[PDB]
């Protein structure tokens, strides 16, 4: 048919938006154990026995987790047992025959989602369809429990039935490439604004000082986070799986561990470093010099290292539940799988101390600023704005990361993956937040102007 | 655009006393660092004498024991207090503004300068 192009009318796509591939054993919205694509197990709420029915469809003992070679075999094994199913039937063939390869396509979804003679249940919808009669048979199929059950994919099947064409399920193809084009521009961004600054700070004598050495540590940080861990984490996401290997895989995320971890701790020396120097100026000055300063990025860089490569390279972050042994095996899997403590320790180490010591620094700025030698000006409420983008950038990115990646390790997951990394991504575009943020001195402004020469 | 209201300077026999005195006209952040620099003929910008707003001082090391700054208490006036003054200190002063309203970085307000001349 000389059809290479992206997306393909065909009932396995369509199967794959509809119910989704998930490799550990899962429940559905009426609470049977599913496992694969919408392969059902059995109605038995004995997970035991769906242990088994799963053991004896695959050949082994697979402990309730399967892989995606096997997760495949699956779907084209229901896909034909609904297609045989449906040529069996003396009701769903004089109907499936008089179909077009989309509508077949809807047919099939219907047999696959909920078996041959439930589907042949339906008389007045298959006798219409078999009339051609689309929009009757979607208004009529618009009043089972089908569509009371599963609404939006019953949604998407009756518009599929209706139109004829692809339309309900055209509109994700759009979406992969619309993201894709902003995972672009974060990596340009980011990169761009990074580099930048560390060239600004680097090139010019007049932006030497310790806060400008506390930025430079955290435009690196976010500088190899938008060279490293961004574009290789939009290369997994993009292309469904991981062409690098296992070892660049917890190589890539010691990058990712790491870079997050240093940017955050050296925005917490930022915030203290500003305390000081603002609180008591001269006191800053003399003690805090640019050996002490460079010894703690060294110790910010330590710390961080300690709680990356350290733990990963030594396989201490491991989990230890099938799925997560099944992907470290897995050459083309890189997802991210952890234990109770190594979670808790990174995100205490990484996010909430900087978190805690940073809240109570600027709450000290606030409050030690209104007991000075002093009329409701406004240049208060500039810097009260200021450090609510300060801080509320920062808070707004990172947050709801920290808090996820805390509670999925709590609890098995009732939190979707999409969310994890959708969330872990809202974290990764501070990288490209700050140098908008802790560069808008007249000397930053100067050199930025200089720099490209505008 | 605040302003920054210089006056004190003149002519002065070596070993007398002057009074300089700044007053900060607009709005300033809560926290700043209200001081005095100079200009030697010759010679680059250094600083002479600077207050925060916390009470606190910091004078150079050839101005420490003879120059004694202080401010007023509600009207934003830094008074300087040159005591036993030499020809080396004959210089033009400048007065200025560290506000810390930015958090991250610092404002600076300059002004106009005052001329001192210590009679050799
Ligand atoms: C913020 C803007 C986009 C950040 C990246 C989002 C990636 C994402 O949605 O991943 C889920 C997909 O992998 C599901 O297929
Ligand atoms: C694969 N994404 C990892 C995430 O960015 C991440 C970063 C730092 C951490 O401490 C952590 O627990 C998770
Ligand atoms: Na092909
Ligand atoms: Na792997």
């Amino acid at each position: 048919d000389a059809e290479n192009l992206y997306f393909q009318g065909n009932i396995f796509e369509m199967l794959r938006i509809d119910e989704g591939l998930r490799l550990k054993i899962y429940k559905d919205t009426e609470g049977y154990y599913t496992i694969g694509i919408g392969h059902l197990l059995t109605k038995s709420p004995s997970l035991n026995a769906a242990k088994s029915e799963l053991d004896k469809a695959i050949g082994r003992n697979t402990n309730g987790v399967i892989t995606k070679d096997e997760a495949e075999k699956l779907f084209n094994q229901d896909v034909d047992a609904a297609v045989r199913g449906i040529l069996r039937n003396a009701k769903l063939k004089p109907v499936y025959d008089s179909l077009d390869a989309v509508r077949r396509a809807a047919l099939i979804n219907m047999v696959f989602q909920m078996g041959e003679t439930g589907v042949a249940g339906f008389t007045n919808s298959l006798r219409m369809l078999q009339q051609k009669r689309w929009d009757e048979a979607a208004v009529n199929l618009a009043k089972s429990r089908w569509y009371n059950q599963t609404p939006n994919r019953a949604k998407r099947v009756i518009t599929t039935f209706r139109t004829g064409t692809w339309d309900a399920y055209a509109a994700d193809e759009v979406w992969v490439v619309g993201m894709g084009i902003v995972m672009s521009l974060i990596v340009l961004a980011i990169v761009f604004g990074n580099v930048l600054v560390i060239t600004a700070i680097a090139k010019f004598e007049r932006l030497q000082t310790v806060t400008n050495y506390f930025i430079t540590s955290l435009a690196c940080a976010d500088l190899v986070m938008g060279l490293a861990v961004v574009p290789f984490g939009a290369a997994h996401i993009l292309t469904k799986t991981w062409t690098f290997g296992n070892f660049w895989c917890e190589f890539w995320t010691s990058i990712d561990v790491l870079c997050v971890t240093a940017s955050i701790e050296t925005l917490c020396v930022i915030a203290v470093d500003r305390y000081f120097a603002i609180t008591s100026p001269f006191k800053y000055q003399s003690l805090l010099t640019k050996n002490k300063a460079r010894v703690i990025i060294l110790m910010v860089w330590i710390v961080s290292g300690l709680t990356s490569f350290l733990p990963i390279q030594m396989h201490w972050y491991r989990a230890t539940h099938q799925e997560a042994i099944n992907c470290y095996a897995e050459e083309t899997c890189c997802d991210f799988f952890t234990n109770q403590a190594y979670a808790i320790a990174s995100s205490i180490v990484s996010f909430y101390v900087p978190l805690v010591i940073m809240v109570f620094v600027y709450s000290r700025v606030f409050q030690e600023a209104k007991r000075q030698l002093q009329k409701f000006a406004l240049k208060e409420h500039k810097a009260l704005k200021t450090l609510g983008i300060i801080m509320g950038t920062f808070t707004l990115c990172w947050l709801p990361f920290f808090i996820v990646n805390i509670v999925h390790v709590i609890q098995d997951n009732l939190i979707r993956k999409e969310v994890y990394i959708l969330l872990n991504w809202i974290g990764y575009v501070n990288s490209g937040f700050n140098p908008l943020i802790y560069c808008r001195s007249p000397d930053f402004r100067i050199a930025f102007q200089e720099l490209l020469c505008l | 655009q605040v302003q920054l209201q210089e006056s004190g300077g003149g002519l002065v026999q070596a070993g007398g006393s002057l009074r300089l005195s700044c007053a900060a006209s607009g709005s300033i952040f809560a926290l700043n660092i209200m001081g005095w620099y100079r200009q030697a003929p010759g010679k680059q910008r250094e600083l002479v004498a600077a207050i925060h707003s916390g009470g606190t001082t910091n004078y150079a090391n050839s101005v420490k024991g003879r120059f004694t700054i202080s401010r007023d208490n509600a009207a934003n006036t830094v008074y300087l207090q040159m005591n036993s003054l030499k020809p080396e200190d004959t210089a033009v002063y400048y007065c200025n503004v560290k506000d810390f309203g930015a958090i991250i970085y610092d404002y600076d307000y300059w002004g106009q300068g005052t001329q001192v001349t210590v009679s050799s």
